[PDB]
C-alpha cells in the first residue's frame, strides 16, 4: 500500500527491533531487514491469515505474538499488506 | 496484588480433538480447528536454530481479548483472556 521501504529504515532504527519484514496474502516477499528473510516470509504470511479465521471481525484484526525468552515477533495485517517485526526483549 | 484478567474459556486439544473446554471456547469446532492449524505452522516455523521452537507462547491479540497458546508437545492449552 503506497511505498514502504522508508518504514522498514526507520523501524529498524529502533535499537531493540532486529528485523522487520513486509509480505501480502501471497506471501511475497515484499522487503525485509535484519533477521527475517525470505525464508520467514511464507510462514509469516499463512500465520496472520490463520490467526484472522479466529474471527469474523468486529473489524478485530490481530496481532500474532510468538514469545521467547529473548524477544518477540510480532505479526499484523495492515491492510493487504502483513507487517512482521522482531524485538528484543 | 496485581489484578489478572478474566478469563473467558479454555480449549484443550490432544491431536486433533476437543479433549477439554469451557466458556467462550465450549464445542467450538471451529475455533479447535483454526487454533490447531495456527500451532501446526507457528510449531514448525524455525527464525535460526533448526533445533528450537522458537517461542514458549503464542498470543493473538484482539482488541478486547488475547488467546494465549502453549504447546506441549502434541497437546495444545489455549487460555482466552479478557484484555489488561
Amino acid at each position: 500500500a503506497a511505498t514502504l521501504e522508508q518504514h522498514l529504515e526507520d523501524t529498524m532504527k529502533n535499537p531493540s527491533i532486529v528485523g522487520v519484514l513486509c509480505t501480502d496474502s501471497q506471501g511475497l516477499n515484499l522487503g525485509c531487514r535484519g533477521t527475517l528473510s525470505d525464508e520467514h516470509a511464507g510462514v509469516i504470511s499463512v500465520l496472520a491469515q490463520q490467526a484472522a479465521k479466529l474471527t469474523s471481525d468486529p473489524t478485530d484484526i490481530p496481532v500474532v505474538c510468538l514469545e521467547s525468552d529473548n524477544g518477540n515477533i510480532m505479526i499484523q495485517k495492515h491492510d493487504g499488506i502483513t507487517v512482521a517485526v522482531h524485538k528484543m526483549a | 496484588l496485581e489484578r489478572i484478567p478474566d478469563q473467558l474459556g479454555y480449549l484443550v486439544l490432544s491431536e486433533g480433538a476437543v479433549l477439554a473446554s469451557s466458556g467462550d471456547l465450549e464445542n467450538d469446532e471451529q475455533a479447535a480447528s483454526a487454533i490447531s492449524e495456527l500451532v501446526s505452522t507457528a510449531c514448525g516455523f524455525r527464525l535460526h536454530r533448526g533445533m528450537n521452537v522458537p517461542f514458549k507462547r503464542l498470543s493473538v491479540v484482539f482488541g478486547e481479548h488475547t488467546l494465549l497458546v502453549t504447546v506441549s508437545g502434541q497437546r495444545v492449552f489455549v487460555v482466552k483472556r479478557q484484555n489488561r
